[PDB]
RNA sequence: CGUCAAAGCACUUUGCAAAAGCUAACGUAUCUGUUUCUUGCCUUUUACCAGAAACAGCCGUUUGUAAGGUGUGCUAAUUUGACUGUAUAGUUUUUGUAAUCUUUU
């Protein structure tokens, strides 16, 4: 099947599956972060309060507890069995634009338009770390060791920080303009960042050099966030663009799969854990399961 | 003040007395003057047990205390689904432009 | 204060408890108090010895009072709120 | 008295004015009635046009009358209708009340002989207005209206100072007359329409 | 808001103000009055750039000149001589210089908004400067 | 992809080849945000009358928007001010002409 | 490059999240207008003789249909004799083509009843010392007069009206407000508007 | 009154949902219509008389929730909840009758 299910009102952003993949989780401009199944396809809760809109969701590694990360300052977080809130991270004093998660649930990263990164404790409810760079930041990844934190501008360099030290260790380079999304692979060994450039560039996380520059999938004037993933292999890298088409590539460096199916530009792609299975959503107010035999 | 005090409810405790003696159980109830309800309780006098019950004890019998284990023991949304399809588009290029 | 309240529920049951004396006391109980008094018959003693008695009628101190032991039954009972201005607990159906 | 149903509130004068057809303002009573009482009158007159009736002019109180004098062919086309007529007598009844406040701010009037001229109109409307024969339940409240009156006036008249006009006491004779138009006003949509 | 002998007597600053506020009065009944010439929409043009004017006098007075009482001040706008929801918007930035409160409508406009006038004369072109059609504005911008 | 294949219809005029969905011209639906499409228009328009104008007008910048407000300000007419009626003073608001 | 980078980013972001906006556009209340401009709609239109307006005439006769719906909304407003004019809120039509009165009277009960006692009593006591009483004449005005110029009436100021001698002593915590149209609106005996 | 927690606050405009759960005024108010029957006054049908049952409209009311508007504060004010909320060195608990030694198994 394909299953182009229907639901939010407005723009969506940010569906993405559980750790154990037996869940999808959505929500953009609605205010209203939609909960499904995955093998009988229905909703769930209506987990409603974000007085902003939705810019990035993440499950937490217990799959059971949802942060948001909406437009005004708030990260959310909610009991998905329940559904009731927990807290309000008030901290920033602008628009966030990412979040992120490690092993240990408890540590999250978000990144403003105060041109401010902020590492939470799910205990505190105020700011561990503030990290205050110039111009407004956009995208944020953190590795699987709990060590090293991706930062993503304005000036075209991913920036890399780490928790103990608290220094410009080293700078990506060669990516001209914008980046919309980072992601640390499932090794934790490996980037993945959208430019404005359209240049969808894997970095090294340990010498730090480039690996392979992708070349085709199209940002334009809609100024959106628009994603990338790592699947759970680490073979397949799947990319959406605003041409409404989900450019998956080989990683080897040809493109494979390339589905259209909506009809407005697209956001965030992602993959389910173990069976492949493809989440794309798209401002259009709908999303995807491609599969593949 | 007592904050402290309730967060221990129902909860299984070691209660050390003056005597010397250590009772055992659950508390039920709680008071300005420490006296303790115990619910299922258990002494150790010292390889020695007894069972009694319910037991109060006094706030000048008691020493210390001590908590030896835990307390005991948005339904569908608008979203719907569909099937497939994936249809072509004739145009190419971004979303605003043309 | 519940503490005291479960013990007034006791009343007309039967009551074991343990005095600074050493000594433990058994039987039906009469009449108790905020004080933790009580008023009890055909009470059954046992001391250190092991030395049994028989009192038909006793009044007591609290102070000298280390704990006592309840019936069974007394766990169900209820255990209410009270409140800043009451002295016994009590359902209560106004304000608070 | 049946217990009333479950529904969300529909309110009609609060949709026309989420569109951009309609606009908003405070003003004088008196002013807004006399608005009326000329928007009825144009809009029975445009009607009266657009037919080609163009030989029998309403005057100004809501009164409709030939001046040609007409053959039987001629007639037939006049022949208005038992909608049109109740509108028409409602109108005519919306002047009396709207007038006799005009009237009382020149000062012809005064406040005492006001409120007794608004209680003559309710408790006469069967006289003034020529309605009851386009709508003959209408009776109805005509006859309640009166056995207000007598209600009333045995009691208020009476004590030591009792014969003719004064009263004014017209609450209850206005009541009638509005929840009257409660049920009116759905039914002379649908007839309109 | 018509007040009569036998009544409630404004603030004591009042009388001092009481001719310009008949100046007023006096001009809007001789455009009620009169006949228009243009188009019904241009017609009623005249009304809106009065009432602007009207409300300007109270905000100037109270805001700047500070010649009036807070107690005559919220008089005013209780009597309706000043539209509040109007100078409301006077006091926020870049509404510092607004013609009418319908220019500043989304919801009245066939598609999107905003009465041609509130666009700042930078950035539109020299053919479609011309006038707004509800009130004759003619640069609302605060600036241009 | 998969092409067609085939000798390819020679007669074929100008009319026949491509593929419409409404008669004139393939039309099918667009998400764009607004802002965008109304960012877009504009641009598109002054390019329009440039030419007609015959007049690139510069580029757009910082600052200089303030010269070009002062200098259409410059022309227009003072406010007559609240409180006058008449003129001599007289009170033009927005209403004010350049000249 | 830099700066004018983010200045791009920081307006697109406005454009999508932006404080107080909707969709794309600022979004605001429909504010009312000012009184002026719905009385010169009615002397412009006139009499819809004049082609300048031959467009509105196909709606007017569209307004026939809610005319029965102005009526009612009008009479449930109706001044009362305790006060000298009233002012209320309208919904019309840019086409000169109809005014809703948008209110509902709304009052508090035990204080009405009181009001419309007083009345009787001084409408009982005025009967009585009066003598010649004359009642309205009705037609009020002929058939073929045209309807009041309302720029007339705004002149005229409006005459007192009813009400009762309220002796200071006894009746303080009344008199401040026992004639009122929203009675105590201002202070904490009541809601807000 | 006191603590703690949450939240801008009061006032207002629209949108969207609901409103017998254990016999009870959503509205101490109250009007029109349709169908099916029964009787009135009647022969032109409408328009009506005055009872029933079954459906409907209309004029209103309450609540929750969402987005707004005005005035005020976002270096504060207000609301809302929650609570095992009082002060005792002199006899019944928190300013000690404690301290110490020795023998038996």
């Amino acid at each position: 099947p394909n299953l182009q299910m229907f639901g939010h009102t407005a723009e969506v952003l940010v569906a993405r599956f559980d750790p154990s993949g037996s869940y999808f989780a959505s929500g953009g401009m609605d205010r209203q972060i939609l909960l499904w199944n995955v093998f009988d396809v229905k909703n769930y809760g209506v987990l409603n309060g974000c007085k902003g809109a939705i810019t990035d969701l993440q499950w937490s590694r217990d799959s059971r507890v949802v942060y948001c990360s909406s437009s005004d300052t708030h990260l959310m977080s909610w009991d998905a069995v329940s559904g009731q809130k927990i807290r309000k991270h008030k901290g920033h004093a602008g628009v966030v634009n990412a979040l992120d998660v490690l092993k240990v649930s408890e540590l999250l990263t978000s990144v403003s338009d105060d041109c401010t990164m902020k590492v939470w404790d799910s205990r505190s409810k105020d700011c561990i770390k503030t990290i205050e760079e110039k111009y407004p930041l956009t995208a944020v990844a953190i590795a699987q060791q709990g060590t090293q934190v991706f930062i993503g501008g304005i000036d075209g360099a991913i920036k890399i920080w780490d928790l103990r030290n608290n220094h410009c260790s080293h700078v990506l380079k060669g990516h001209k303009d914008i980046i919309t999304s980072l992601a640390i692979s499932k090794d934790g060994s490996s980037l993945l960042s959208n430019s404005m450039d359209n240049t969808v560039r894997i970095f090294d996380v340990k010498a730090q050099r480039q690996l392979q520059i992708f070349e085709g999938a199209i940002h334009g004037q809609e100024h959106n966030l628009l994603g990338v993933a790592w699947s759970r292999n680490s073979r397949f890298v799947g990319a959406g663009s605003s041409d409404k088409n989900v450019y998956v590539w080989s990683a080897t460096g040809d493109l494979r799969y390339v589905l259209p199916g909506h009809e407005g530009s697209v956001n965030h792609v992602d993959f389910h854990p173990h069976q492949d299975i493809i989440l794309s959503c798209s401002s259009d107010r709908t999303i995807f399961l491609g599969e593949l035999n | 003040g007592t904050t402290k005090m309730v967060s221990l409810l129902n909860h299984s405790l070691n209660v050390t007395t003056k005597d010397g003696r250590t009772f055992v159980g659950q508390l039920l109830a709680f008071d300005g003057f420490m006296n303790l309800v115990l619910s299922d309780c258990q002494e150790y006098r010292h390889e020695e047990k007894r069972m009694l019950g319910l037991v109060i004890l006094r706030g000048e019998f008691i020493v210390s205390l001590s908590v030896q284990g835990p307390p005991p023991m948005l339904l569908s949304g608008p979203g719907v689904a569909r099937p497939a399809g994936r249809g072509i588009p004739l145009g190419q290029a971004p979303v605003g432009l043309a | 204060s519940l503490c005291i309240k479960l013990l007034h529920e006791t009343q007309g049951h039967i009551v074991t408890m343990e005095l600074e004396n050493g000594s433990t006391y058994r039987g039906k109980l009469i009449e108790a108090e905020d004080n933790m008094n009580c008023q009890m018959r055909d009470i059954s003693v046992t001391a250190r010895d092991g030395r049994v008695s028989h009192l038909d009628q006793v009044y007591i101190r609290g102070s000298h009072i280390r704990f006592l032991i309840v019936p069974d039954m007394l766990r169900n009972a209820p255990m209410f709120k009270v409140g800043p201005g009451r002295s016994v607990p009590l359902p209560t159906r106004g304000r608070r | 008295m049946a217990h009333p149903k479950s529904h969300t509130n529909r309110s009609l004068l609060r949709q026309l004015k989420n569109t951009k057809f309609f606009q908003s303002t405070s003003i004088d009573w008196v002013e807004a009635g006399l608005q009326v009482c000329r928007q009825g009158y144009n809009m029975l007159q445009l009607l009266i046009h657009r037919k080609g009736l163009t030989y029998l002019h309403l005057d100004y109180n809501c009164n409709l009358k030939p001046t040609k004098t007409l053959t039987t062919k001629e007639r037939k086309k006049s022949r208005f209708g038992n909608a049109f007529h109740l509108m028409r007598e409602i109108l005519r009844l919306t002047k009396l009340i709207v007038d006799s406040h005009v009237q009382y701010r020149l000062g012809n009037i005064d406040a005492y002989q006001l409120a007794d001229g608004l209680h003559y109109i309710f408790n006469h409307v069967g006289q003034l207005t020529g309605m009851y024969r386009y709508k003959y339940r209408l009776m109805r409240q005509i006859r309640a209206c009166k056995d207000f009156k007598h209600l009333i006036y045995y009691r208020f008249n009476t004590g030591p100072v009792g014969k003719g006009p004064g009263c004014g006491f017209w609450a209850p004779s206005w009541r009638v007359w509005l929840f009257f138009l409660r049920g009116i006003v759905p039914l002379l949509e649908r007839w309109l329409g | 808001r018509l007040r009569t002998s036998r009544t409630k007597r404004p603030p004591d600053g009042f009388d001092e103000i009481e001719p310009t506020l008949i100046e007023f009065q006096d001009r809007m009944r001789q455009i009620e009055n009169t006949m228009g010439k243009g188009t019904k929409t241009e017609m009623l043009a005249p009304i809106f750039q009065l009432h602007h004017q009207r409300s300007r006098y109270i905000y100037d007075l109270y805001y700047k000149r500070e010649a009036i009482s807070t107690e005559l001040y919220n008089w005013l706008l209780k009597q309706n001589y000043a539209d509040g929801n109007l100078i409301a918007k006077w006091k926020k930035p870049g509404y510092e210089k607004l013609c009418c409160l319908r220019c500043i409508q989304t919801a009245e406009s066939k598609f999107g908004s905003t009465c041609i006038c509130r666009v700042p004369k930078s950035k539109l072109d020299k053919d479609q400067r011309v006038r707004c059609t509800h009130c004759g504005c003619n640069g609302c911008a605060s600036c241009d | 992809v998969q092409p067609a294949l085939g000798p390819a219809n020679p007669f074929v005029t100008k009319e026949q080849d491509s593929i419409k969905n409404s008669i004139t011209g393939y039309a099918e639906r667009e998400y764009v945000p607004n802002f965008v499409f109304n960012q877009e228009y504009y641009a598109n328009t002054h390019a329009i009358y440039g030419k007609r104008n015959f007049d690139d007008n510069e580029a757009t910048t910082s600052t200089d928007l303030k010269r070009k407000s002062q200098k259409i300000k410059e022309r227009r007419e003072d406010p007559g001010d609240p409180s006058i009626l008449e003129g001599d003073g007289a009170y033009k608001g927005p209403w004010a002409g350049y000249g | 490059q830099l700066n004018e980078r983010a200045r791009k980013w920081r307006a697109s972001q406005k454009s999508k999240f932006g404080v107080k906006r909707k969709q794309g556009y600022v979004q605001t209340e429909k504010a009312d207008l000012p009184p002026e401009h719905l009385r010169k709609i009615m002397k412009d239109r006139g009499d819809m003789s004049s082609r300048k307006f031959r467009a509105d005439k196909r709606s007017y006769l569209g307004a026939l249909k809610y005319l029965p719906h102005a009526v009612l909304k009008l009479l449930e407003n109706m001044p009362m004799p305790w006060e000298e004019y009233r002012e209320v809120k309208v919904l019309y039509h840019v086409t000169g083509a109809i005014t809703f009165v948008n209110e509902s009277p709304r009052v508090i009960e035990p204080h009405f009843i009181a009001q419309w006692g007083t009345m009787w009593m001084m409408m009982r006591r005025e009967k009585r010392d009066r003598k010649n009483f004359k009642r309205l004449r009705f037609p009020p005005f002929d058939d073929e007069e045209p309807p009041f110029s309302i720029d007339q009436l705004l002149d005229l100021e409006p005459l007192e009206a009813i009400r009762m001698d309220l002796d200071e002593e006894d009746d303080a915590p009344v008199m401040d407000w026992f004639y009122e149209n929203k009675a105590l609106e201002d202070t904490p005996h009541v809601n807000g508007p």
